[PDB]
């Protein structure tokens, strides 16, 4: 029984943390694209 | 198999604790001479009783 | 059979499912995404490095259309070989999640000879081949070729039908009678935009300046008595391609009859 | 790197779920045990 409680306890916890890394790493998605409108941008400014 | 290594493991554990009954067995077979010298004489010293 | 002391089957360890699950695929989706989006990229570099007097274009925008057919079925053959190897997975562990326990009776009955735990092996080498139908062509980068033959003798007319799909090449293309410029502006437009409802083509900063001041507000043109919206409206490449070519067709005419006035000058 | 960490942990979790299942099946069976052993010694005190 304390193995069961545990191991949900880490579930709980595990699943909350992949939901609040999962959020980050949606931001961190939308963050690289808007730098690689930023990466075209500086591509185009070494291009002119 | 590794697991399964660590079941004879612990199969072999098993087996050495029936060795140890074992043991306590000819712990009995070495009780025995203490009445065997004379389990063993009442074949022998009366002869024509026997 | 005793050729192997192991037995040939074996059930599932939860220590042994720890790994299992820790199995993933290789990111093919991202590297799939970004060559096909260098793909479609040099073939709008292409296409604009292009020029009238290279003669010589059918072969090859059917080599590049080739080569970019290879390419979609590839991906999409390899998109239905992950997915069979999902399922092919799942069904791995569906089958050990009903494996028996692990003891010296059971491993004795699997070294003499018991097919009852199917191991991958067999299920992986005469795997079914998926074999997928239904060819991606809504993609619009395969609405890109094909727009650069049957152009050099009219660019400025559209065939009605052109939007059949029922040939092969993405599109029947002919010869037609359609506008180049835009009724709400009267100027040769740089930004068209058409929607699949109204099948028109106008002007961005016209469309823009006949939308607004109006919360619904229908097509100019008529035969089209429902309303468009703003999300109504797609980005279709193909029109700012065809007029795009157009406007250097007229750039390469124009420094033709320059060179020719320098000759006989 | 930190996507293919998400990957190893859902896989940990997944791995957590299959252990509270074999744990849940070991509390089951312990359960029948005690269940068989309880109405054994009630039968006993029934005629102690």
């Amino acid at each position: 029984t304390e193995k069961i409680r545990n191991r949900q306890e880490k579930i709980e916890r595990y699943t909350s943390d992949g939901t609040t890394i999962e959020a980050q790493i949606d931001a961190k998605v939308i963050y690289v694209n808007e730098k690689d409108s930023e990466h075209q941008n500086a591509r185009e400014l070494l291009r002119d | 198999m590794n697991d399964v290594i660590g079941f004879f493991n612990e199969r072999e554990a098993d087996l050495k604790s029936q060795y140890e009954d074992k043991k306590k067995f000819v712990k009995e077979m070495r009780d025995t001479p203490e009445f065997q010298s004379w389990m063993r004489e009442i074949r022998s010293y009366d002869q024509d009783t026997k | 059979l005793n050729d192997n002391p192991i037995p040939k089957s074996v059930p599932l360890h939860p220590k042994s499912g720890k790994y299992f699950h820790n199995l993933h695929a290789r990111d093919l989706s991202n590297i799939y995404q970004q060559c096909y989006k260098q793909i479609d990229e040099t073939i709008n570099q292409l296409v604009d490095s292009t020029s009238p007097s290279t003669i010589g274009i059918e072969e090859q925008v059917a080599d590049i259309t080739s080569t970019y057919k290879l390419l979609s079925t590839y991906e999409s053959e390899s998109n239905s070989f992950d997915e069979h190897i999902k399922d092919l997975k799942k069904n791995f562990k569906q089958s050990s999640d009903a494996c028996p326990q692990i003891d010296l009776s059971t491993w004795d009955k699997y070294r003499t000879g018991e097919l009852t735990a199917p191991k991958l092996s067999e299920l992986y080498l005469n795997m079914p081949t998926p074999e997928p139908a239904t060819m991606v062509n809504n993609t619009d980068t395969l609405k890109i070729l094909k727009v650069l033959p049957y152009i050099w003798n009219d660019p400025t007319c559209v065939i009605p039908d052109l939007q059949n799909p029922a040939d092969e090449d993405d599109l029947q293309i002919e010869g037609g009678k359609i506008e180049l410029t835009c009724p709400i502006t009267c100027k040769p437009y740089e930004a068209p935009l058409i929607s699949r409802k109204c099948n028109h083509v106008f002007d961005r900063d016209g469309i823009q300046n006949y939308l607004q001041g109006y919360t619904t507000r229908d097509c100019p043109q008529a035969a089209c008595s429902q309303v468009v919206s703003m999300r109504d409206f797609v980005r279709d490449p193909i029109m700012e391609l065809r007029c795009k070519i157009a406007k250097m067709k007229e750039s390469q005419e124009q420094d033709k009859r320059s060179s020719q006035a320098i000759d006989v000058l | 790197q930190l996507k293919e960490d998400i990957n190893s942990r859902q896989s940990k979790i997944q791995k957590y779920k299959d252990d509270t299942i074999y744990y849940e099946d070991k509390k089951k069976v312990y359960l029948e045990n005690i269940k068989k052993i309880e109405v054994n010694v009630a039968a006993l005190k029934e005629g102690i």
